[PDB]
């Protein structure tokens, strides 16, 4: 996160950090005791698909402490029109081995139903973006949890008002853009998979996903987001699956 | 308006203008100067836009040149206050007053609902949490 | 088809304020959203076939904020509509001033007292609606024409006149400190 701030302890419950292999993969998103949501292309690279780790209540990479929770990630997955190396439905679901316990420090973020999502959570200006990633574009990540407030745009506006590219990718209806063209605050690489969470009426929702962006608070540019609204009923679906012997899946979307 | 008797009568603003009406050579005879003639004029020949009375629902209606202003009664909006507030409780306006969830129902009342964990309140609105740690809440700060 | 608004204007006189567009809808209709800088995004005149939306009740919250409006196109029936952005708008700096009314003319004297009627706006308080001075203060005078000149900081001018004459007069709402949109138009002539 570029520009942003330390969540204080706490305040981001539902934010989870992926580990492969022991170390630092990338960001996800806590909705109920068993499923966590992240980003399909944090998995482009696994080999060893037996050794993902999912922390809640994580803060302080550093420093360990009890509330933290680790549970091994039981299942993956993706949908199959997913293309590994581009953006588009840049979504992962993931099935943790035994629920995480639910505490003051490790609480899930709330699924929203569609057209909520679509119709009055689309319409409020600002989320929070969180993670352990890169505290400036090609720079070193952060070891306490990172958090910032960002602006969303329609896509109409966020194409008007970004520096045009050549080979960039299209923003497909299935992604959102929010942010800042200044250069000034954005979300980062190490972010990828985190939350994009819509304060409502006294709760929070699940409304986006770090997926990518032009380098990171590049003058010119709004970081780009999974449109989690496109994907309820997919979720909702897989989450009433029945588990699978491989950890990998990749389902049919729609 | 000219009828001869009354012609010998010496020229007056309030009788042949504001009493009656006028073309603009007679107040412009009154007057004599043409910018305080057509000072005059501008207002005068222009018209009262309210006079069809267009303002409903109880507003009231101000003239301007060429055009009017209504002031709605606080149920109603529009230029016209043709617009009831109180039709308007539909989900894409304020999520129909839902604290979560709004259904819209054509032919009668818009109702509200909540995620799970939540249930509805007696208020038709409201959601309270059914569980010790609901979704979307953060515990340290309540 | 679904063709995307245009030309949208703001109509805005003492704070009553219509968003206007083009084109008259074929198979589509309309909803209007309008927000502050930073702000969320309300919905107005859902699902219209009106070329106009009445937004007085968002902007009158705040009358020094600036507004962005926007006008959805959808297809007759109900990824993100067809849209067009209107242009900013802050009421306090470019509502028109309204047509004032000069409410009387006392002689007290060799002077003359003009009291011009306090000019209602849209903006309401106690259950009742806010005059020009009310929302402008120090920003709004008052000019006289009569018959030279005359102007006041109140809703009254105190003139000296030539004993036993006739006067003329008629009156302007003026905002100084604007560049453009300045002055209302002139009241109807009253004379004595
Ligand atoms: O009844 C409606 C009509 O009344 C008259 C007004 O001058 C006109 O502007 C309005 O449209
Ligand atoms: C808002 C309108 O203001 C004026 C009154 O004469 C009407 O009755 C209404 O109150
Ligand atoms: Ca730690
Ligand atoms: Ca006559
Ligand atoms: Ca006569
Ligand atoms: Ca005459
Ligand atoms: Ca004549
Ligand atoms: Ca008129
Ligand atoms: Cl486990
Ligand atoms: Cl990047
Ligand atoms: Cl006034
Ligand atoms: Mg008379
Ligand atoms: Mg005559
Ligand atoms: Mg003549
Ligand atoms: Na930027
Ligand atoms: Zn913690
Ligand atoms: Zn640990």
């Amino acid at each position: 996160i570029v520009g942003g701030k330390v969540c204080p302890k706490g305040e981001c419950p539902w934010q989870v950090l992926l580990l492969v292999n022991g170390a630092q993969l990338c960001g996800g998103t806590l909705i109920n005791t068993i499923w966590v949501v992240s980003a399909a292309h944090c998995f482009d690279k696994i080999k060893n698909w037996r050794n993902l780790i999912a922390v809640l209540g994580e803060h302080d990479l550093s420093e360990h402490d009890g509330d933290e929770q680790s549970r091994r990630v039981a299942q993956v997955i993706i949908p199959s029109t997913y293309v590994p190396g581009t953006t588009n439905h840049d979504i992962a679901l993931l099935r943790l081995h035994q629920p995480v316990v639910l505490t003051d420090h490790v609480v899930p973020l709330c699924l929203p139903e569609r057209t909520f999502s679509e119709r009055t959570l689309a319409f409020v200006r600002f989320s929070l973006v969180s993670g352990w990633g890169q505290l400036l574009d090609r720079g070193a990540t952060a070891l306490e949890l990172m958090v910032l407030n960002v602006p969303r745009l329609m896509t109409q506006d966020c194409l008007q008002q970004s520096r045009k590219v050549g080979d960039s990718p299209n923003i497909t209806e299935y992604m959102f853009c929010a942010g800042y063209s200044d250069g000034s605050k954005d979300s980062c690489k190490g972010d990828s998979g985190g939350p994009h969470a819509t304060h409502y009426r006294g709760t929070w929702y699940l409304t986006g996903i770090v997926s990518w962006g032009q380098g990171c608070a590049t003058v010119g540019h709004f970081g780009v987001y999974t449109r989690v609204s496109q994907y309820i009923e997919w979720l909702q679906k897989l989450m009433r699956s029945e588990p699978r012997p491989g950890v990998l899946l990749r389902a049919p979307f729609p | 308006a000219n009828a001869f008797l009354e012609e010998l009568r010496p020229g007056s603003l309030e009788r042949e203008c504001k009493e009656e009406q006028c073309s603009f050579e007679e107040a412009r005879e009154i007057f004599k100067d043409a910018e305080r003639t057509k000072l005059f004029w501008i207002s005068y020949s222009d018209g009262d836009q309210c006079a069809s009375s267009p303002c409903q629902n109880g507003g009231s209606c101000k003239d301007q040149l060429q055009s009017y202003i209504c002031f709605c009664l606080p149920a109603f909006e529009g230029r016209n206050c043709e617009t009831h507030k109180d039709d308007q409780l539909i989900c894409v306006n304020e999520n129909g007053g839902c604290e979560q969830y709004c259904s819209d129902h054509t032919g009668t009342k818009r109702s509200c609902r909540c995620h799970e964990g939540y249930s509805l309140l007696a208020d038709g609105v409201s959601c309270t949490p059914t569980v010790e740690y609901p979704c979307g809440k953060i515990p340290i700060l309540e | 088809a679904t063709v995307a608004a245009y030309n949208l204007t703001w109509k805005s006189t003492n704070f009553k304020t219509i968003l206007e567009w083009e084109p008259k809808p074929v198979n589509q209709v309309y909803t209007v959203q309008i927000s502050t800088k930073s702000g969320d995004w309300k919905s107005k005149c859902f699902y219209t076939t009106d070329t106009e939306c009445d937004l007085t009740d968002e902007i009158v919250k705040d009358v020094k904020q600036t507004y962005l409006a926007r006008v959805f196109s959808y297809p007759a029936g109900n990824g993100e509509p067809l849209y067009e952005n209107s242009p900013e708008f802050t009421p306090y700096l470019e509502t028109n001033l309204g047509q004032p009314t000069i409410q009387s003319f006392e002689q007290v004297g060799t002077k003359v007292n003009v009291t011009v009627e306090d000019e209602r706006t849209l903006v309401r308080r106690n259950n009742t609606f806010l005059s020009l001075r009310d929302v402008f203060g120090k920003d709004l005078i008052y000019t006289l024409y009569y018959w030279k000149t005359a102007k006041t900081n109140t809703n009254e001018f105190l003139i000296d006149v030539d004993k036993g004459e006739n006067y003329c007069f008629s009156v302007q709402a003026v905002i100084p400190s604007r560049t453009v949109n300045r002055k209302s138009t002139d009241s109807p002539v009253e004379c004595m």
